[PDB]
DNA sequence: TCGTGCTGAGTGATATCTGCTTTGGGTGGGTGGGTGGGTTGAGGCAAT
DNA sequence: GCAGATATCACTCAGCACGA
């Protein structure tokens, strides 16, 4: 009657031979292998493999259908279609036995309330600064994400992603003039995430640096950021413990500097002049390619 | 000169002096406009017209208007000891241009 | 089948146009005056005043031609022709030796004194086809064109003629050809000498500042000029324009011959189902056609004569 | 101003009643009907107004349907017999349109040209033409039969409008020689199936029949000499040609038709009027027999399709129509000729919001018939289960049961 | 008799139809206090009504078709607990009964009360039901396929709205022969053409035409909807989603504002190419949008002329205009006379003469100098908090551009011309180059700025007040020295400036105590604010006071005494006359007293302060 | 009084056919690819 | 290999006149 497909409400995902289990029973890992982008040719296409990479862009997630459901404004009676493949054409006539006995013309119409979506998100993931050789650029490797993995992968983060490596065969006229070059991405089925009490913890703000012990439980101090911040009828006061340090070359400051600033769980270190071309507070720059104050 | 809209071409586009030809010009704080727009209004007040060579825009366009300017002193106050030219930035040709001060 | 309504609606604006008159400081018949004035000076537009068309008659013809003035428009130039031919035959016909162009006279009826003004930003689609006045700044005036206005083309195997094609939107030619013998349906050759054309002006309008919201982009409109009221707008100065709010559609998708057909993220489809759209779509984008106009903002004896 | 505000008065009641079935939500809204029929089956209308409505989802599940059975119209245009437009191939309805001063001077022109010799003239061309009936053309009979006609109603309106004017103007019309020839004419058209001069000798015939019933009615005393005329124009053959006129009308133009029903309602009104004045001889003449002469399915069949384009009829059209019908039913107790079911298709889409004007004259006949023969038609179908399938197919015309099939014993 | 059924569920037509018309017919707000666990507040007059017979009553008094609904007054009453559900799961099929059901109730209203009201009127109205409310607001991040076609809740922020779309309803057909006219309906974005004429004497096939002029149109928008800078997880781009408003909702969201939108999260397949049916796998979510909310009544007007009539009502607003800030009530009487400004004037045979007054607060550092500048940004309704050093000369009256989706030359709206009709904000005037100062010699004075540039020939009115701050050259202010050398500035622009107060810090055993105590309390009633915003309001809008002649007067006398000791110049005159045209203002009198100007002069003397 | 064989007429399905690009531009991308091509100049504004 | 616009041919149906 229906396909089988459209009847699942759940997903089968894939978790890689560990390597532990591999070598208790005699036996070669190649899935849980972690490689590279540039590891991965074409020899590989089809196979459960391990990319180790950094994530560089997310895609916000979108329906992707996978069982259409038709209705017949004459016989009363669904049908449904199975979609593989970017691409589709919509059914216009229906099939059913009953247009087919009186042989009726009815119009099927595509009906959302009925058919099978699944989520779907789009990634990129790119090789270390440990893994692009000496002369050579990093290349990206795109990842599709289907079903409940989807959310999982956030811009800016290391994973280690297990999943099939498949072709995306081109459909209608592009496939005639695309050639022979077929493009190819990953199918992401598993992810592995890279992960007196004042004086004792004021003589520990910097422990290689030797004196100045009034000056680091002033850091503690802004460390802990001291503050109830009060906001009555409209009034805010600050709660921020500001402090600064002056003298002479050759005292330890910088390294002082650099250490209270790593303790935080949030910090950033930078000169006088600001962040690179734009300075501290903020700056507006004219866009390179689209000329608009930024 | 500004491109011309749906166009690769440039074209000219009309200015305060233009859009008041045989007609009163009003500017109110003359002492506050830059040095470089200043002798922008130097061919208009006396020739009466406008030449620009910019990109292959060779025209000579005439602007017969009469121009009302008010202005401020140096400071902050008129000084009676200073003589005119000393109360005002302007030098002697723009003042020499205006008809009445 | 005729219009029962439309021609009530004619013999209506007859009446009017003939029998009106006010009460000077004497009565006259201002409309045959005007229609009189137009003999003389040769004019083609005449000018009626919205006041005078809701005084008589109960209003109830000024009720029907400005909620539906597309539909009546034809009816209304019907009327005057009519009217023309009572009382000034001459005028129906366009004006040493002898001219053989005598083309019939393209009458123009302008419509002002419209007792509500709109802004670009209160026109919705609720009211197209409907008669309103509107306030603008111009903002860009194109060139005079000729617009098509009725063909007349000749088939390319008997070389028969066809005449007085209407063009609604984009380029119409014939589909069956006169003469019982031929077999000719879709060939066919625009004789660019006998037809006749329009002169056609398309003015940008943009929202007055004031009339603005705090910090919010203006919005623009496409007017439409023709005949007399052509150059009469021009850029920066503001106007009060008066006419019918109309709807062009993508004239591209419709068939034209030599062109191939073709923010919102592909919630733009249009409407979709006639013959000709085989499988694409419609979409439309409301313009102006304007009927009046209004600019809100040598010697001596030569002015001497204007003063009073 | 009058005519076009109740111009605009319906055109608003129609646009009322329009906007009924539009939705308030734009196109794309969605929204889908599951109507479930009584064998457990569902069938899916879309539409948001398909929701409220059952009417309406029914309806929309009929038009989505995309065959059409095939409607054949073969017409021949006037100028392939070389005649030219006039009332036989024109709209009813179609008005030309006068001015004030153009409508004065015409009727005045035409007034006086009846006043004047209009009897002349037609006793001129009568004589000329009966001396000359062989070589007649096409042409000549219509344009003669029309401009009788014409000028025959234009006097019998004026007469009826204003009694300043005279009714012997037309004097001519009911000489004798004049009713030969058009009955001679008329007779020969059908004879040679042609069938406008048959239209135009038709609408003559109908022209000359008001006539006679309005001086007999104006005059009855001195109607004796009228007496003898009606004897002669209501023949055996005659009564028999005018019988068969409606049979063969279904399969025609719609000003045929209309033809035949204004030619059999008159015929049918003068009947009764002598029969119920005196003894009517040609052979005595029973109304009975003519009226059974004239219910036949041919009959009703036109009857009903001329019905079904009462969206461009007028009044008086659907009055008489409806006046038939209730003859039919009433007066010779025949009610299983109107048991069929395009009258009740046509009944519902008359009576229908969207249909014929509520506030309308008509309304009140189509009403009043309706409510009859829908009570007559549930007493018989209560009385006879079969009937049920009766309704659909035509009926038998079998000896064992036809008796039991139309009167029900 | 065949029974009308909701696609792909059990759920009866007729029993929705039914159970609506019951709900609203005979409903009682006293139902949704129940639900609420908020039984002791049940009054007898409001509760005890019928709530949506009144609201249909005045939307017919009024002339509208909108019923804004409330989904939880569907759960507090007894038969339409499902009706909730449904209307949750399957929201097209639920609003279009509803609304049907809501043009049902109308005309019953009207045909059974009767009424005198013609039946035309409704009968030709589209009557439309717009729920809010629905439940928790979902995040622009959480939309999952799973909630597809479902009614959801949404909140974010405006960024960009298309101009008005046509959207056909009716299209409208013409033969070409028998020029006989008919309309068909549009059903899921597809004309349902008739094949021939359907005429029965005229039947010529493919003879049809689209009279473009004579369909039938409805009103389509886009928007584009940004989640608020709350929501983003890890400081990333945030997402926008789609939406589109039909009818009444079109032009009721502008650009930047903050809304809640209710709608239906749709799906729509997108073509791959535009000359064929293909279509690409990934749908493309938008939302149908049925609810849009943007995030005086006799008995207030009768409370606010009760406060007028008290008599230290002057003491009672400048002390709830700032509660926080202690002993400032000369700067606080100065502020809040910004706010009420004076009095406007149209005039011909000339120009227009404004009422706005320009206050200046330069004074010690550690003084509440910045924390009264955003007391007052918080109040007016628009402004913009510039501060010193981050503006610039264009920054602040308008900006040359061009609109990309557009392709023409625009102009942006500075900060002055942002704060039309309201209060202005400076906080460093000192650290400011003169070349933006020079700017505000025109907005002080004309209240306007024009410009004339790049082909744009143009004024923009920027008709607000501008309250500026200043700090002494020193660390701390010297009285030995004059104003004009401690403070910087210019010193004619310091003329300008309607008043220029003078705080200082000075030492004290007895100031500074107070002081302490008063800013330590943190870890002489105040009237709320909101009320205090509707005050100003009223007054800003209602009252207009004219002078007097007692006012002229010892006006006159006034200037002429203020320049006889001696700076003092007619701007000070106009000054005066603005500020007692303020305080009228503030008590609600139509008419300049001699007590206010009194006041006006006893302020103006006492800011610069008296040695 | 009537029944049926012959005919012209008109759709329905199916045969060949052209076309399968198309296009200038960065909210169409660069895993679509350069044998499909894109070659400014003035004016305004931030930084200083 | 694939979708869309276009034109070709073949088959079947309602009317017609005559003969039963
Ligand atoms: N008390 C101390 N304990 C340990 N090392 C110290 C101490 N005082 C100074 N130093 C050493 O002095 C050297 C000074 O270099 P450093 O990077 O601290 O420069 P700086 O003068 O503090 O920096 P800057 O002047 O640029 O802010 C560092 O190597 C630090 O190890
Ligand atoms: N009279 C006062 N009332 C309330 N707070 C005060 C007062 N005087 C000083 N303060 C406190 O001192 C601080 C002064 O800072 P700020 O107002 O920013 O000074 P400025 O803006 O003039 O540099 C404020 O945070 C405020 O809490
Ligand atoms: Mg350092
Ligand atoms: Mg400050
Ligand atoms: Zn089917
Ligand atoms: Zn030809
Ligand atoms: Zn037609």
């Amino acid at each position: 009657l229906f396909p089988p497909n459209l009847t699942r409400r759940y997903f089968l995902y894939f978790k890689p031979l560990s390597q532990n289990c591999a070598r208790r029973y005699r036996k070669k890992a190649i899935s849980s292998k972690p490689l590279s982008v540039r590891q991965i040719k074409g020899d590989f296409l089809g196979q459960l493999i391990t990319v180790r990479g950094i994530i560089t862009r997310v895609s916000d997630v979108k329906p992707a259908v996978e069982v259409i459901a038709y209705t017949c404004d004459q016989c009363g009676y669904e049908v449904f279609q199975e979609v593989n493949s970017r691409t589709f054409t919509p059914l216009s006539e229906c099939t059913s036995e009953e247009c087919s006995q009186n042989q009726t013309k009815g119009q099927l119409f595509m009906s959302t309330r009925a058919s099978k979506f699944s989520a779907f998100q789009e990634c990129k993931i790119q090789e270390l600064s440990q893994q692009v050789p000496v002369g050579h650029i990093p290349r990206s490797l795109n990842i599709h994400v289907n079903g409940t993995l989807v959310r999982s992968l956030s811009p800016g983060d290391i994973v280690d992603v297990t999943g099939i490596f498949l072709p995306a065969p081109y459909t209608g006229f592009k496939a005639l003039k695309a050639g022979l070059l077929t493009e190819t991405y990953l199918e992401a089925q598993f992810v592995r995430q890279h992960k007196d009490v004042y004086n004792r913890l004021a003589k520990s703000i910097a422990p290689e640096i030797y004196g100045n012990l009034d000056v680091k439980k002033a850091l503690l101090l802004l460390l802990v950021g001291g503050v109830d911040k009060r906001v009555g009828d409209g009034m805010k006061i600050r709660g921020d413990i500001n402090v600064c340090l002056m003298g002479d070359p050759g005292v330890a400051k910088s390294q002082l500097l650099k250490a209270i600033c790593k303790i935080s769980p949030r910090g950033v270190y930078t000169t006088g002049k600001g962040s690179s071309g734009v300075g501290l507070t903020a700056a507006v720059m004219k866009d390179p390619v689209t000329d608009e104050m930024i | 000169v500004v491109r011309d809209e749906e166009g690769g071409d440039y074209t000219i586009e009309a200015g305060a002096l233009m859009l008041a030809d045989n007609g009163i010009c009003c500017i109110d704080e003359f002492d506050k406009m830059d040095i470089s727009d200043q002798v922008a209004i130097h061919e208009a007040m006396e020739q009466q017209t406008i030449s620009i060579a910019k990109a292959g825009i060779h025209a000579t366009l005439n602007a017969r208007t009469s121009i009302l300017a008010a202005a401020n002193p140096v400071g902050g106050r008129y000084n009676r000891k200073l003589s005119l030219r000393g109360n005002l930035n302007m030098t002697a040709p723009i003042m020499s241009r205006f008809d009445l001060f | 089948v005729d219009d029962v309504t439309g021609e009530k609606v004619r013999e209506a604006f007859e009446q009017f146009l003939e029998d009106f008159s006010v009460q000077s400081t004497e009565v006259e018949k201002v409309y045959r005056a005007q229609i009189e004035f137009m003999k003389i000076y040769d004019l083609n537009t005449i000018y009626i005043d919205y006041q005078h068309l809701s005084m008589r008659e109960n209003g109830a013809l000024a009720m029907a031609i400005s909620e539906q003035y597309y539909r009546f428009l034809p009816f209304l130039q019907k009327g005057l022709r009519r009217v023309v031919r009572k009382y000034a035959p001459e005028l129906l016909n366009t004006s040493t030796s002898t001219s053989p162009e005598q083309t019939e006279r393209v009458f123009q009826i302008s419509f002002f004194n419209l007792p509500t003004v709109h802004r670009i930003r209160d026109i919705r689609s609720e009211k197209i086809g409907s008669l309103l006045s509107i306030s603008g700044t111009v903002t860009r005036t194109s060139e005079v064109r000729p617009e098509l206005y009725k063909a007349s083309f000749t088939c390319d195997m008997c070389r028969a003629i066809v005449d007085n094609v209407e063009q609604s939107f984009k380029y119409t030619e014939p589909t069956f050809c006169p003469n019982p013998s031929c077999e000719n349906r879709a060939f066919w050759t625009l004789n660019v000498t006998r037809s006749r054309f329009l002169d056609w002006q398309k003015v940008r309008i943009q929202e007055n500042a004031n009339e603005i919201p705090t910090g919010s982009m203006p919005r623009t409109l496409d007017v439409i000029l023709r005949g007399d009221s052509v150059e009469r707008a021009k850029p920066g100065d503001r106007c009060k324009f008066t006419g019918v709010e109309i709807v062009v559609p993508d004239v591209t998708q419709l068939g034209l011959p030599g062109v191939k057909p073709s923010t919102t993220e592909g919630l733009n489809s249009g409407v979709t189902g006639l013959r000709s759209l085989g499988v694409r779509d419609l979409t439309y984008k409301i313009s102006f056609l304007a009927c009046h106009v209004i600019s809100i903002g040598r010697d001596q004896e030569v002015f001497l004569n204007s003063l009073s | 101003g009058f005519e076009l505000s109740k111009l605009l008065q319906k055109e608003h009641q129609m646009r009322k009643n329009v906007i009924k079935h539009t939705s308030a939500r734009h196109s794309r809204f969605g929204g889908l009907l599951s109507i479930q029929t009584p064998d457990k089956t569902r069938l899916t209308v879309s539409g948001s107004q398909a929701l409220v409505d059952e009417k309406i989802a029914l309806q929309k599940l009929d038009d989505s349907k995309k065959w059409n059975k095939r409607i054949i119209k073969k017409h021949q245009s006037v100028a392939a017999e070389g005649l030219p437009n006039s009332l036989l191939n024109s709209q009813t309805g179609k008005a030309i349109f006068f001015t004030e001063s153009n409508g004065k001077h015409f009727k005045e022109f035409i007034n006086n040209f009846i006043d004047s010799g209009f009897n002349i003239l037609l006793h001129s061309v009568t004589n000329y033409f009966t001396t000359e009936q062989d070589r007649m053309v096409t042409l000549e009979q219509v344009e003669y039969l029309l401009f009788f006609a014409w000028f025959v109603k234009y006097q019998l309106l004026r007469s009826k409008i204003d009694n300043s004017a005279d009714i012997k103007q037309v004097s001519e019309a009911l000489k004798e020689v004049t009713f030969i020839l058009v009955s001679s004419l008329l007779r020969s058209a059908y004879d040679l199936k042609n069938w406008t001069v048959t239209h135009a000798g038709m609408i003559a015939f109908n022209e000359l029949l008001n006539l006679v019933s309005r001086t007999k009615a104006a005059q009855e005393e001195d109607s004796t000499d009228i007496e003898f005329i009606v004897s002669r124009l209501f023949s055996d053959e005659r009564i028999q040609l005018l019988s068969n006129l409606p049979k063969i009308g279904s399969k025609y133009s719609l000003q045929f038709m209309k033809s035949c029903i204004e030619l059999t309602h008159s015929v049918l009104k003068v009947l009764e009027q002598y029969s119920d004045d005196k003894t009517l001889v040609i052979i005595e003449v029973n109304f009975q027999k003519v009226q059974a002469n004239y219910m036949t399915e041919p009959v009703i069949e036109t009857y009903i399709n001329f019905l079904e384009r009462f969206r461009e009829l007028e009044d008086d059209s659907i009055k008489k129509v409806f006046s038939f019908f209730h003859r039919v039913f009433v007066q010779a107790k025949e009610q299983a000729l109107l048991f069929r079911f395009d009258l009740i298709i046509l009944l519902r889409e008359m009576l229908s919001p969207d249909g014929l004007d509520r506030m309308s004259r008509s309304r009140k006949y189509v009403s009043q018939f309706s409510d009859y023969f829908l009570a007559r038609l549930k007493k018989r179908l209560k009385k006879s289960p079969a009937w049920f399938v009766g309704l659909l197919f035509p009926p038998l015309h079998n000896s064992e049961v036809g008796f039991y099939q139309r009167y029900g014993e | 008799e065949p029974l009308r059924i909701i696609w792909g569920t059990n759920v009866s037509i007729q029993e929705c139809t039914t159970n609506f018309r019951n709900f609203l017919m005979s409903f009682k707000y006293k139902f949704r206090k129940i639900l609420d666990e908020r039984e002791e507040f049940i009054n007898n007059t409001t509760d005890e009504e019928l709530y949506y017979i009144k609201q249909l009553n005045e939307m017919r008094e009024l002339g509208t078709s909108n019923l804004n609904l409330d989904a939880r007054n569907l759960l507090a009453y007894k038969q339409t607990e499902d009706l909730y559900h449904q209307l949750l799961n399957y929201p097209q099929e639920v609003i279009s009964i509803m609304d049907q059901t809501i043009k049902d109730c109308m005309v019953s209203l009207i045909v059974d009360n009767n009424l005198d009201y013609d039946l035309d009127e409704i009968e030709t109205k589209f009557y439309k039901v717009r729920p809010y409310n629905v439940g928790s607001c979902k995040g622009m991040r959480e939309l999952n396929p799973n909630d597809i076609d479902k009614l959801i809740n949404l909140k974010g922020l405006v960024l960009r709205s298309t101009p008005v779309i046509p959207d056909m309803k009716v299209a409208f057909f013409k033969c070409n022969v028998c020029d006989h006219t008919m309309a068909v309906e549009i059903d899921r974005g597809v004309i349902q053409e008739p094949a021939r004429c359907e005429r029965i004497d005229c039947n010529e096939p493919n003879s049809m035409s689209l009279i473009h002029n004579r369909c039938s149109f409805a009103d389509k928008q886009v928007i584009k909807l940004q989640e608020t800078p709350d929501f983003v997880p890890d400081g990333q781009t945030p997402h926008s989603i789609s939406l589109c408003v039909y009818d009444e909702l079109v032009d009721s969201c502008r650009a930047g504002d903050r809304i809640e939108v209710t709608g239906t999260f749709r799906s729509i397949p997108i073509r791959a190419n535009s000359r064929q049916r293909v279509l690409k796998s990934l749908y493309k979510t938008y939302v149908d949008v049925v609810h849009v909310k943007k995030v005086i009544t006799d008995q207030d007007l009768a409370k606010i002329r009760e406060v007028a009539a008290r008599e230290d009502l002057y003491s009672l607003l400048a002390r709830s205009i700032a509660p926080s800030i202690y002993e400032l009530e000369d700067v606080k009487k100065g502020i809040l006379l910004q706010l009420f400004g004076g009095t406007n004037k149209t005039f011909t045979k000339g120009g227009r003469y404004r009422g706005d007054i320009n206050i200046l607060l330069c004074g010690d550092p550690s003084t509440s100098k910045s924390q009264i500048l955003q007391y007052v940004h918080k109040i007016t309704p628009r402004g913009v908090y510039t501060s010193g050093k981050g503006s610039s000369a264009v920054g602040l009256t308008a900006y040359i551009t061009r609109d990309v989706d557009t392709k023409q030359l625009v102009l942006e709206s500075g900060a002055l011309v942002l704060s039309d009709g309201g209060v202005c904000c400076i906080d460093e005037f000192d650290k400011m180059s003169d070349s933006t100062r020079s700017v505000l010699h025109e907005v002080m004075e004309q209240q306007t700025i024009s410009i004339a540039k790049a082909g744009i020939i143009t004024t923009l009115n920027a008709r607000s007040s501008i309250l500026a701050s200043a700090n002494p050259i020193g660390s701390r202010y010297n009285p030995n020295l004059p104003v004009t050398e401690n403070i910087d500035l210019p010193p004619p622009l310091l003329s300008r400036f309607d008043l220029v107060y003078l705080v200082l810090d000075k030492v004290d055993e007895k100031n500074d105590r107070e002081l302490a105590k008063h800013l330590t309390n943190l870890y002489d009633d105040v009237l709320p604010v909101e009320f205090l915003t509707m005050y100003i309001s009223y007054a800003k809008e209602h009252i207009h006071p004219i002078i007097t002649e007692a006012a002229k007067t010892e006006l006159v006398r006034a200037y002429v005494g203020m320049r006889k000791m001696g700076t003092a110049t007619t701007r000070q005159l106009e000054s005066m006359i603005r500020l007692a045209e303020a305080h009228a203002k503030m008590k609600l009198k139509n008419v300049v007293e001699l007590e206010d100007v009194q006041e006006a002069v006893r302020l103006i003397r006492s800011a610069i302060k008296d040695y």
